[PDB]
């Protein structure tokens, strides 16, 4: 039952910069019999498994770059990231295979931080089909866009949101929008608007248009 | 050339029980020994069993008496049958192979099979196409589909940029889920463009073409 | 009236 601790919790780095990860233990994975660490990073891409990036606390695993390098023994381990790409933006994870149960850490999250991009909007009404069951829903769409701090919006009760995790192409984010409602109040009302209020929009950036009911 | 291939998975009521199968090629099977790890639904990963070249067997305490893990190496499959499904075993599921010829190591991953565990009811899902001089954009709604997860493709998968699909959000029991795709105005509806939805285990699989709304009142 | 799809 060994303990695993990845710190921090969050980060944020830039395409070309050192990456230190710290992995901390319960328990020294280092035996004396024949001076091995057991323990293991692995680097999981949002939406698929985990690969193993780094073994024994040190051997890089056939394939895995140069540029990525692991130190430490016995309690403290360290990821070494020399130049950190964009395809190196994921989580990280340490695990031990010491004793049962096998472990892993907390993770760590490195958001990328590259430049303020500008957040292409795109507004949508609903469907000539969706009316026709019962609901409405509008959507406006973000995309494209750094930093992930932006939020966005005149009566608000009950919408939804959706993020993307980072692109690991051009380090943007992306946001969906479900705007629900009732079918028949959606005609009570006709100019429907969408509005973004980004870190370079002091003047904001709005998509709109009016019911085409009228 | 090392493939592990989940299978089987899905939704189970409480105390419940699912076997899930994964399916290797390409290596001699005997030789390692494989296990099993879930992730969280907070993005936790855990062990879960594991089993050794000669079939020794290891459970995380947490699964002990309800999982069982067992290999068939005639067949080249790796099976973990869950019974009494607790709440807290909502989890997606990989298979792993070992390193080498060696302990438990997780050298090689499957994709990973979803197992959810409420006892809300199987619903297949809605499409409801989202269509609005530069660059158009159109969209794909799935209002209400549960269980957990579903497939949506741009023209049977053809469109491969622009599409920022997004992460599925639970309220009462229904998924609501998006998606965005763009093109240059010269593009649509020049050319026909169409959301594709699979719903698995409800064993519907649905097409909703985007065509634009029609001036059409009475 | 299908207010212009854009």
């Amino acid at each position: 039952d060994i303990v695993m601790s990845q710190s921090p919790s969050s980060l944020a780095v830039s395409v070309g910069e050192k990456v230190t990860m710290s992995c901390k233990s319960s328990q020294s994975l280092l035996y004396r019999g024949n001076q091995m660490n057991y323990l293991a990073w692995y680097q999981q891409k949002p939406g698929q498994s985990p690969k193993l990036l780094i073994y024994w606390a040190s051997t890089r695993e056939s394939g895995v770059p140069d540029r990525f390098t692991g130190s430490g023994s016995g309690t403290e381990f360290t990821l070494t990231i020399s130049s950190v790409k964009a395809e190196d933006l994921t989580v990280y994870y340490c695990q031990q295979y010491y004793t049962y149960p096998r472990t892993f850490g907390g993770g760590t999250k490195l958001e990328i931080k590259r430049a303020d991009a500008a957040p292409t909007v795109s507004i949508f009404p609903p469907s000539s089909e969706q009316l026709t069951s019962g609901g409405a829903s509008v959507v406006c769409f973000l995309n494209n866009f750094y930093p992930k701090d932006i939020n966005v919006k005149e009566r608000q009760n009950g919408v939804l949101n959706s993020w993307t995790d980072q692109d690991s192409k051009d380090s943007t984010y992306s946001m969906s929008s479900t705007l629900t409602l009732t079918k028949d109040e959606y005609e009570r009302h006709n100019s429907y608007t969408c509005e973004a209020t980004h870190k370079t929009s002091t003047s904001p950036i709005v998509k709109s248009f009016n019911r085409g009911e009228c | 050339e090392v493939q592990l291939q989940e299978s089987g998975g899905g939704l189970v009521k409480p105390g419940g029980s699912l076997k899930l199968s994964c399916a290797a090629s390409g290596f001699t099977f005997s030789t390692y020994a494989m296990s099993w790890v879930r992730q969280t639904p907070e993005k936790r990963l855990e062990w879960v069993a594991s089993i050794s070249t000669g079939d020794n067997t290891y459970y995380t305490d947490s699964v002990r008496g309800r999982f069982t893990i067992s290999r068939d190496n005639a067949r080249n499959i790796l099976y973990l049958q869950m019974s009494s499904l607790r709440s807290e075993d909502t989890a997606m599921y990989f298979c792993t192979r070992g390193r080498g010829d060696r302990g438990d190591l997780f050298g090689y991953w499957g994709q990973g099979t979803l197992v959810t565990v409420s006892s809300a009811k199987t619903t297949a899902p809605s499409v409801y196409p989202l269509a609005p001089g530069s660059s158009v954009t159109l969209g794909c709604l799935v209002k209400g589909y549960f269980p957990e997860p579903v497939t949506l493709t741009w023209n049977s998968g053809s469109l491969s940029s622009g599409v920022h699909t997004f992460p599925a959000v639970l309220q009462s029991d229904l998924y609501t889920l998006s998606s965005s795709v763009t093109v240059t105005s010269s593009t649509w509806p020049s050319q026909s463009i169409t959301c594709n939805v699979a719903h698995p285990a409800s064993s519907t699989k649905v097409d909703k073409k985007i065509e634009p709304r029609g001036p059409t009142i009475k | 009236p299908i207010y212009d799809i854009n």
